[PDB]
C-alpha cells in the first residue's frame, strides 16, 4: 500500500469564513478566496506525541485539578471514535479539550461572567486515541455561557476539541454539544455550518447503557477527519 | 462514506486548553510549546516572530498559531515522510504560541528548515507550515513562511509559483534580522486587506 | 407593428457576479450595483452577418479541422431552436460553439491537463439560425474537465455557445451539459445560478427519435433570449 | 471447516436464455430446460492462475497498449470489491476485461463502425484481486456502441468482465454501466435482466472523493459471485 | 411565456471559440476581428485601447471584448435603426478583441461615432458600447466609451446624467492622444475597487 | 445476504478481452490459450474438437469455450480438491478457445481425465466440463463431454443416469477417431432445436 | 430541406407476433426474429391515389350503400387528424375504413352470426387526408361482435381503418374503439398491445359539441404514423 | 413527439374494406385491385403467384397481399423519389390482392421492376416490396420478393447481403416459369416453420 494525498476538504461540509451573524468574523475573514494547492510532503506529515510524557489524569477534568475536594457540577463520561473519511480508525492522535465550569466561567483572565469558578476545576485534558482510533475522558458538564455577539447572546453547554493526526491536512478544531440542549437551536456559531445534518454531526448522544450507577453519565460521539487515498498507478507525490 | 466533523471557531478562550500555562493553569507535567530547538538539536537557530492583524489593522491578542516543519536536512520527524532518510532525531519539528495579551506579539525558536522534495521530482524552498485558531476564525487558516535570504530557492518553489498573483507571493516572505548575534525572522500575518496573507485549502 | 424596448432581463433568473464558490469571481465582480437605463437605439440595434462567409463545414467539428483522418470519440448532433420569451423565433442569429475534445483537453495554449490532445479536432463552430429559429451542428462530445477552483474541481461535460442576434440587449454566452452527466450536480460554476428550474434549462436533453444508426446520437437544446415588447401609444424610444 | 456445495443459482435473478427483444438470442437458446444437478468435485473446483505471469501494465489499459502516445478519452479509474453471497472477500480470483474506446469502436476485426480507432488504445486487461477481494484498473471511458438488434439501437457506454475464482459453478461473465448513462433505460440487452434491483447491480457509481486532481475520474462497482455453504452433518460431497 | 437561457461565464478559453486565430487554430476562412474600418469607411479613423484590471489592480490576459457602434452619421447598420436614413455601406459596426496574453493590452481600430438620438426627442453624446467576458466573470458586462473631447455633448447626455454619482461618469470617459499622426483615445477598465467602471443592465 | 451480479452477455467480441491474440492484439506477454498440455504432463494426449451449430444448423463464428478437468489420475489442480492425492504438477486443467472464423471449428489439446468420486462413495465416469458464452448467450451454458470407449463407466455415471430421457445421455458423448497416429474425440454442440445438447445448471 | 429515412418503428409501443391469448396468432406468426434494415428509395416511397377517382359518397357509409331506405343504427360522425409522429400534418394519404352493422353483423360470406343484416349498409368507405391531415366520415355505430377465440369472446364496437401515406415503411392497419365500451377491457386483441397508454391510443372520444343537433353524434379521433427525419450532414440513402 | 398508433390486425373480413368486390360488395366506382398494367405500361409483362402457408402448412384462404415495385426502369412513381428521372407515367407502381377462398393462390399481373439504387452509391437487384396481412397477424409482415434469373444481381444486392443465414436469403427468390407465352414467378410465403419466409422491420 503506497499513500497518496488527502481526499480534498469538502468546503460545503463546513463554516464559511465570513458569516455576519458570527460579529466577530467580519474583520477576522479574509476577502480573498482560499488558493488551493496540490498536496507535498509538508501536508501529509505531521508530529507524533509520547505516550510516556502524559500524566495519569490528563484524561480526567474531574480530578486533574482538584486540590481541596471535587468539583460541583454534573459527572459525566465523554467516549467515541475518530476515524477518517473512508471509515478507517485514527490511531495515536493527540486529542485536547478545553471548557467551562459548571457555571459556564472560564478559568481564564478574560472571563468576567459572573458565574462563580470552582476552585476544584481547571477545565482542560488531553488523551491519545488507542488502536481501535478510541478515546475517554471525564468531566463536568459545562454550563451554558453568555457572550457579547447580540446582547443576549447564549452558547448552548459545549466541550471545544482540537485533534493532530497523522497528517497536517487533517488538522482540525471544532466544539460538540450536548443532545436535547434547547440552546443549539439558537446559536450564531453553530449556524455558521450550512447544513442540518452536519451541525448534527456536533451533537454528542446521550448513552443510557454506559452510565455507571450512582457514579456517573454517558455521552458517545465519534469523530471523522479527511482520508488518504492511496496510489496503484504514477506516484507524483515525490 | 463518512463527511468530515465540521471545523468551529477556537474561540477567545483557546489558550486554557492548547496552553494552560498562559492561562495560570497547572495540570500537565509536560506542556507543549514554542520552542523546538533542543541541546543537540542540529542546524543553525533562528527566531521566528510576528504579529497577527485584523481587517481595521489591529493586532489580535487572542489568537493561537502552531507550525510544522522539516529538520534541518529537509527531512519530517513523521513516520509519513517517504524519503528514506534518517531525521534528526532531537526535532518534535512542531509547536504551539498564542500572541501575549498586551503585545499581540507572538514568536517561535526553531531552526530554519531544509529544503523538502516537491511533487514529480521538484524540490520545495525552505518554508514552515503555519495554522491560526482564534475567536471569529471559523476554520484554521493556513499559510506558509518562505525565507528573503533563498532568494535563487523561492524563484524555483512549486507552491509560490502556482499563485498568478506575483504581488501577493511577497506576502509570503519573512525578513531576516539580526538582533545581537541571533537570527530572527519577521513575519506580520494580515487576515483581511491591503496586503492580506495568501491562505491555503491544503 | 411599432416595437419598443425589450423586457427587463430579470436578474433572479441569472448567477450573481460575486459567487464565493467560484473563486476566480471573487476579484472579477464589481463592488457597486449595476445601473439600469432606459433603452435607446444602441441597445436595441446588432450586428448583421452574412451568410456568404460561411464555410460549407463551419458547424460541423467532426470534419472541419480533421487532417489525416476522423477525430476520436463520440459522435453526436446537436440541435434546436432559438426564440425569444414571447416564444417568437430568432432568425439568422449568429450562434458560436467551443468546447473540449474526447479527453477533456482544450486546444489552447494555456491547457496543460494530461488528457491527450487529437491532432484532428479544433473545437469550434458556427452557424446561423434559420427562419424558424432552428440551428443544427455535429461534433465530438467533449470529456469532463479538471480545473483549479478547489484543487480536484471537475466540469461536466459541456460546450459553450454564444449568440448575437437582433439587439445589443439580447448578447448572451452560456454553457449546456448533457442529459445525465453526475458532475452536474457538483459544479460550482452551475451552482452560481439561484434557481433549480434555470439549472435545468441548460441540459441537452437526449433525442433518440433523430439518433443516425450506425452514425450518430443526437441532443435536443433550445435556447430563449430576451424578447422586445410592442408599442401601441406612445413611442419614446426616439 | 468442511466446506458443502455453492449456493443453488436463483435463476430469477438473471435473464433467461430466450429474450425475444435481443434477436439472436431467438436461435441461439435451449429449447429444453437445463438440467439441474446436486454438486460434485467437478463443480466445486477451479483452476489456480500465478500472479508472477502478470505484466505490470496488465491492469492499465491507458498505458499496456501505447505505442507513440497516449490514448484519446477520458481518463477514469475502476475499483471495487469481490464477494461472495455470504458476504466473504473472493481472493485471488482471475478478472479480466475488454472494452470499445472512446469513439464506441471495437479494436476487432469485425467491427465496421465509422467511430474512429485510437492507435494507441487496445482495450483488454486483467488482475487477480487482493485478499480482501479487492481489484482496480485504469482505462478510458468507452463511448457507445451502435448496432444490429432494431435498426438504430445503441449499447450505453459498457465495460464486459469475466471471473474465474474459487470453483467452476461461480463462473461468470457480465457487463457493468455507468451513473447516470440515458442509454441504460433503452437497451434491450439490459433489460433481459427481470428485476429492477438486479439491473441496478450492474451500475457502477462515480466515487468522487477517489478522483485524482487534474488527472483522472473514478468508479466504483463491486461483484458478488455463489458463495459456499458450510458442513456440519454428513459431507456427501464424496 | 418562457425564462431567458441562463448565463455562464465564458471561462478563460474563450478564444477557442470566439477568435480561434488567436488560439492558433485555422478553421475558418473568413473570420471575425478587431477591425471596423473597411477601405471606403467613412469618417475619422481612431485607435481605442486599453487593459481591464481585476481588484488587486493586475491586467485581465484572458479578457475578451465586443463593441457596438453606430457609423459616422449616428445611424446603426441594423435593420433595426429606426432613423430612415441611410447607413454607410461600408460598416460593420462590430468588432470583437481578445488581450494580449503578455501584456494585457486590447485595442480595437474603428471610426468615432456620429451622435445617435437619445428618448423622447433628445441626443446621446457619441459613444460606443462595449461588454466584456472572461473566466470569473458570470455575466458579461456592459458598459459605455465616451470622448473626452465632447466634453458640450457629454453634459447633455441622458444616460451619463442618470448616473447620479458625478465622480462615477468620469470612469466612462475615454482619454484622447495622437500617437506619430494616429488618434487613439485610452480607456482602461476596472471592475472591482477604487475607480470601478460604471457597468450597465441594459 | 446478497444477490449474485446477474449474467450479461459476452458479445461478439468476446476475443477482444479474453483470446487477444485471436483479436490480433499483442498486450500480454503470457496468453491463455486451448493447449493445456505441458511437456511433462502426464497422461494420453487427446484433441478434443468440434462446432457449435444455432438452431437454424449454422455454426457460431464466433463463439468462446473453456474446458475445466481432473488429471490423469482423477485430481483436479485445485486447492479445492479434497482426495488428499497430489495432482500432477505440471497441469492447469483449463483452457480456453474460440471457434475458427471462417469454419467455425474449434478445438483442445488436453489430456483424457482420469475417473473422479461423486457424491456419496459413487464414482464418476471421464469428463471434462465445457462452458459456452457467445453473443446471443445470456448466461454462459455448461455442459459435459464423456468419451464413447467409456462406456462401462459411463453406464455407472451418477450425472448421465439423472438424465431421464435416455435418448439425450447421447448428445453428452464424444467420439473418439484416430487421425494419423493421434487420437481425437469429435464432439458438437447443438445448442437448439433437434437432438439439442443437454445443458446443466450446476 | 433533404429527407433521411423514416425513424425506427418502436418495437414496444405494438403488439408481438406471438400472442397467445389471440389463437390465430399462434400458428400466424413468424418463429425468426424480424431482420432490421437500413432503409432505401424501396421504403421511403409510396403511391399516389388520385382524388378524381373518389365518389361523392366514399365517405359516407350511411348512403353508400342505401338502396330502399336509410340503414338502422346509430347515426355518428368520425373526424380527426393524421400526423407523423413529429407533428406534422399527413397530407393526401388514402384512409379506408370497414366495420360491421348495427347488430354486429359483417357483410361477408364467411360470416354466419344470428346478428340481422340490414339491407341499407354496406360497411365500407375511404377518404384522402386533406392539407391539415384531416378526414371526416360518417356511419352507423357497429354493434360488438362475437366470436370464437375462447368459446364466448366478445369485440367491443370497433372500425377498422387502413392507412397508405408518404412511405411504404408508415403503412399500417388498425382498429379504434368506443370511448366508454365495457368490452374494452375484457378483449384479447386489445391486450396483445403492451402497454396501457398505446391501448388508449386506439379510443375514439366522444365530441359533443360538435354532435347535429337531431341529426347524429360525433367522435373524434387521431392517428399517428411514423415520421422522416430530415438530412443535414452526408445523404447516404443513395 | 407523439407515438405511432399501435397496429392491430387486419382480422378475418379485411375484404370487406379493401377490396369489397371479393366480398360481393358494390360500393364504389372506381376500384383498387392486382393489375399493375395498363395498355401503355412500359417493360416486360409477369405474372406474380403463390400461396400464403401457417405454421401447419395449410394455405391462408383469408390473407390480403399488397406489392410495391418501381417501374421498368427502375423508378418510383412516388413524390419521394429523387432519381431526377421521369417515371413511367403509366403506371401506378402498387397493387392489392386477396387469396382464393377456395385454393388460397393469389396473383397479381405486374412488370419486372428495373434495378433501383442503394444506399451509399450501390444498386439493388429487381425487387418488389410485399406485405401480408390477414386474421392472426397482429402486424402487417414485409417481405420481398427477388427473382431467380437475376443472379448476378442478387450476388451483389445490400439487403440479400445483410441476411447472414445464406441458406435464408433464399427463401426471398421466386422461381420463372413459362405457363403458354407467359412468364410466370412463383412466390409462396412460409409464415412458420421449417423454410420460414425472411420477414424484415423496415
Ligand atoms: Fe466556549
Ligand atoms: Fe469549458
Ligand atoms: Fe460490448
Ligand atoms: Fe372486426
Amino acid at each position: 500500500i503506497i499513500w497518496g494525498a488527502y481526499a480534498q476538504r469538502n468546503t460545503e461540509d463546513h463554516p464559511p469564513a465570513y458569516a455576519p451573524g458570527y460579529k466577530t468574523s467580519v474583520l477576522r475573514s479574509p476577502k480573498n478566496a482560499l488558493i488551493s494547492i496540490a498536496e507535498t510532503l509538508s501536508e501529509v506529515t505531521a508530529p507524533h506525541f509520547s505516550a510516556d510524557k502524559f500524566g495519569p489524569k490528563d484524561n480526567d477534568l474531574i480530578l486533574n485539578y482538584a486540590k481541596d475536594g471535587l468539583p460541583i457540577g454534573e459527572r459525566v463520561i465523554v467516549h467515541g471514535y475518530v476515524r477518517d473519511q473512508f471509515g478507517r480508525p485514527v490511531k495515536n492522535a493527540l486529542v485536547e479539550v478545553w471548557q467551562a465550569n459548571a457555571s459556564g466561567r472560564y478559568r481564564h483572565p478574560n472571563d468576567q461572567y459572573i458565574g462563580a469558578m470552582d476552585p476544584n476545576f481547571g477545565g482542560c485534558g488531553r488523551m491519545l486515541t488507542d488502536d481501535n482510533g478510541y478515546y475517554v475522558f471525564r468531566t463536568i458538564k459545562p454550563g451554558p455561557y453568555p457572550w457579547r455577539n447580540r446582547i443576549n447572546e447564549w452558547r448552548p453547554a459545549h466541550i471545544h476539541f482540537s485533534l493532530i493526526a497523522d497528517g497536517w491536512a487533517q488538522r482540525l478544531i471544532s466544539q460538540f454539544y450536548f443532545e436535547g440542549d434547547t440552546l443549539i437551536d439558537s446559536c450564531p456559531i453553530l449556524k455558521t455550518i450550512p447544513s442540518e445534518q452536519q451541525r448534527r454531526a456536533l451533537i454528542a448522544l446521550e448513552d443510557k447503557s454506559n452510565f455507571i450507577e450512582a457514579d456517573s453519565r454517558c455521552y458517545r460521539f465519534d469523530i471523522t477527519l479527511r482520508g488518504r487515498r492511496a496510489t496503484y498507478f504514477e506516484n507524483d507525490l515525490t | 462514506e463518512l463527511k468530515e466533523t465540521p471545523s468551529q471557531t477556537g474561540g477567545p478562550y483557546v489558550h486554557i486548553g492548547l496552553l494552560p500555562k498562559q492561562a495560570n493553569i497547572e495540570v500537565f507535567e509536560h506542556n507543549l510549546d514554542n520552542n523546538l530547538v533542543q541541546d543537540n538539536t542540529q542546524g543553525q537557530r533562528i527566531r521566528l516572530e510576528g504579529q497577527v492583524f485584523d481587517g481595521l489593522g489591529l493586532p489580535l491578542r487572542d489568537v493561537l498559531i502552531e507550525i510544522w516543519q522539516a529538520d534541518t536536512n529537509g527531512v519530517y520527524p513523521s513516520q509519513a515522510d517517504t524519503q528514506g532518510k534518517q531525521v534528526d532525531p532531537n526535532f518534535l519539528g512542531w509547536g504551539r504560541t498564542g500572541a501575549d495579551f498586551g503585545t499581540g506579539f507572538w514568536s517561535f525558536n526553531t531552526i530554519k528548515p531544509g529544503a523538502v522534495p516537491g511533487r514529480k521530482g521538484s524540490t520545495q524552498a525552505p518554508h514552515i507550515s503555519l495554522i491560526i485558531f482564534a475567536h471569529g476564525i471559523n476554520i484554521g487558516l493556513h499559510t506558509r513562511v518562505y525565507f528573503d535570504d533563498e532568494a535563487e530557492a523561492n524563484a524555483k518553489d512549486p507552491v509560490l509559483n502556482s499563485i498568478e498573483w506575483a504581488t501577493r507571493r511577497q506576502t509570503l516572505v519573512a525578513k531576516r534580522e539580526e538582533r545581537d548575534g541571533e537570527v530572527v525572522y519577521r513575519f506580520d500575518i494580515r487576515i483581511q486587506g491591503e496586503n492580506e496573507t495568501v491562505f491555503f485549502d491544503i
